[PDB]
């Protein structure tokens, strides 16, 4: 039982990290700057879906502007202390699950606006206006006291990782599962049915123009689960490698390691398509 | 970040059966933010194996010193 | 027999000046009836160096556990 | 700073060894029966040196007594438990100690029976009878109570081996200069004075026939030199090897193991060539 | 043309030098004294050649009182 070894010295990573991380900086900085001015400044919102995507672009605002943190730790090591160690990983975390709950709400406002095009408009000013808070901001802030607290750096062989430590491998386990539930199956699954009962609920329609605005949104949706979708089958498959399933591989576990790197750097691509969504129609 | 990779030990088979006579050399490797990681190298299969850290060999060899 | 051709110590170079910065995986070698003979090596020159059993740093090493 | 290298081999060492041990031992048992029987028992002596050769010879049948412990701890693994190391070890002690001082004792002899030959009779019978107890087995087995106190088996990979065991390698060092003190350098000192002496007064006399009996005495005196001196030369160079003065040879400590094994082997022909030269002239 | 290749081993040379060393220099001592001893401070020669072998040994003695110097850089480093 070879332990880990982990020390393989990945050079690709090293250089293909910041290029991936200061594109994604430079077109998220660029786009919701301008989402931002144009429909939170100006007031140019006129639909009720505009307003859960300009707090979409909020908090990809936020990730975006310590994004080239990332790409500093990425190609060089951390230098910048344990307090904006801290602030990077909650910031990184509340976008994290802020943008899927987001979603989540735009889906069901979907499913509000398309089933109930009578008797809700009303329940769909609240949604938009009052409970949206508690609904998004407060679940992803009460998310991350484990990110709070747990979020440090290590007295390390001059790298000084920024990372979070456990207290053991449970922790890991137990904290690794619920992200993978919590981002992935309940929002899934209530986008999944709500849409399912909207594509029932369509065909009894006469090829109705309602369904125009529904294409941007099944596309955003879209983009978003397949932009996390292999981050979060690696990191399945790497929490299935931990508690001792497929422990015979350690080279694998590696290989494992390194695509969850790559798909972590490709899965915040999600910050590029909600202002492309805006460029095109 | 939800998911941690960067900082990850060598903590990985943590066995309780370990013979005494078998374990050659308990190399105890020193990494900081981890566990006491104690990998010892068998003399039958010359293989290095993980032991835990309340065996009472390793703590024997360990209080020996 | 006062020469004892059998059952030698790795007990020679105990060296003070040991630097726990460049200090590799220790390994205390399993010699019965001995002294504590703590093979520790050097990650600056990639060489197997022995360190003394009453340093600072390898006390601190051993007692983090 | 590399601590040992072990390494083992002796291949061609733990064959070889009991060979030797087994011729040593044969004609060592055979020749002290010989003479133990002969000029022991039956009372058969006419010179005085034979009392001494005598004593030799006692200490002699001791140690070949147990020459094939050693044999058997040569080729195979000891299985004799502690009681019977704790006697091998004092046994070959005494006996390497006591052959030495009658060596001593019969160059002091023939230094009184040659340069006072007239009116030194009387001390040599009391030195020969009653002195000669007191001379080379007391300060003998004074000698060796750290060889009664340090003697044990202790626990190799499975190997149950017999030694004396220290607690630290300034006792060794201290204990082998002292056995190289004793073995080599005072005896010796005394046996060149003695001899020098005699040496120089048997210029005066007219070519007498008193050589005869000097010349088996030189003949074994310089045989058990012969036979003793490179095992003492690797003792030395052991004991320099400690202390860190040529601390540089860690293959040449492997190699000053196995000479100083195969010149201990070599140096128990110093036992047969008592009762050899009885068999000459 | 490579230059040396200038290699140490002397693992067996460094333990057998000094052995032959220390032997030749306690029997030439010995042998020598007696001979300087016997021939030379007491004047027992007899024929004309043990004159010249009173040289080779006063020549041989102070060629063996320096010997354990050649076997000290043997063994070990020059003092």
């Amino acid at each position: 039982k070879e332990p880990c070894f982990r020390e393989e010295n990945a050079n690709f990573n090293k250089i293909f990290l910041p290029t991936i991380y200061s594109i994604i900086f430079l077109t998220g900085i660029v786009g919701n700057g301008l989402v931002i001015l144009v429909m939170g400044y100006q007031k140019k919102l006129r639909s009720m879906t505009d307003k859960y995507r300009l707090h979409l672009s909020v908090a990809d605002l936020l990730f975006v502007i310590t994004l080239p943190f990332w790409a500093v730790d990425a190609v060089a090591n951390w230098y910048f202390g344990n307090f904006l160690c801290k602030a990077v990983h909650v910031i990184y975390t509340v976008n994290l699950y802020s943008s899927v709950l987001i979603l989540a709400f735009i889906s069901l406002d979907r499913y509000l606006a398309i089933v109930h095009a009578t008797n809700s408009q009303r329940p769909r000013k609240l949604l938009a206006e009052k409970v949206v808070y508690v609904g998004v901001w407060i679940p992803a802030l009460l998310l991350t006291i484990p990110d709070f607290i747990f979020a440090n750096v290590s007295e390390a062989d001059d790298r000084y990782i920024c990372d979070r430590f456990y207290p053991n491998d449970l922790w890991v386990v137990v904290f690794q599962f619920q992200h993978i539930m919590v981002g992935l199956i309940l929002p899934g699954i209530v986008i999944l049915s709500c849409y399912c009962i909207i594509i029932s609920k369509l065909s009894h329609s006469k090829g109705h123009q309602k369904r125009k605005a529904l294409k941007t949104t099944v596309i955003l949706i879209l983009a978003f689960f397949a932009c996390w979708l292999p981050y979060y089958i690696g990191i399945s498959i790497d929490s299935f490698i931990l508690l001792e399933i497929i422990k015979q591989g350690c080279e694998f576990e590696n290989t494992v390691h390194k695509w969850i790197s790559i798909t972590e750097a490709l899965a915040f691509f999600h910050c590029c398509l909600n202002p492309i969504l805006y460029a095109f129609l | 970040k939800p998911v941690s990779l960067s900082y990850r030990c060598p903590c990985r088979f943590f066995e309780s059966h370990v013979a005494r006579a078998n374990v050659k050399h308990l190399k105890i490797l020193n990494t900081p933010n981890c566990a006491l990681q104690i990998v010892a190298r068998l003399k039958n299969n010359n293989r290095q194996v993980c032991i835990d850290p309340k065996l009472k060999w390793i703590q024997e060899y360990l209080e020996k010193a």
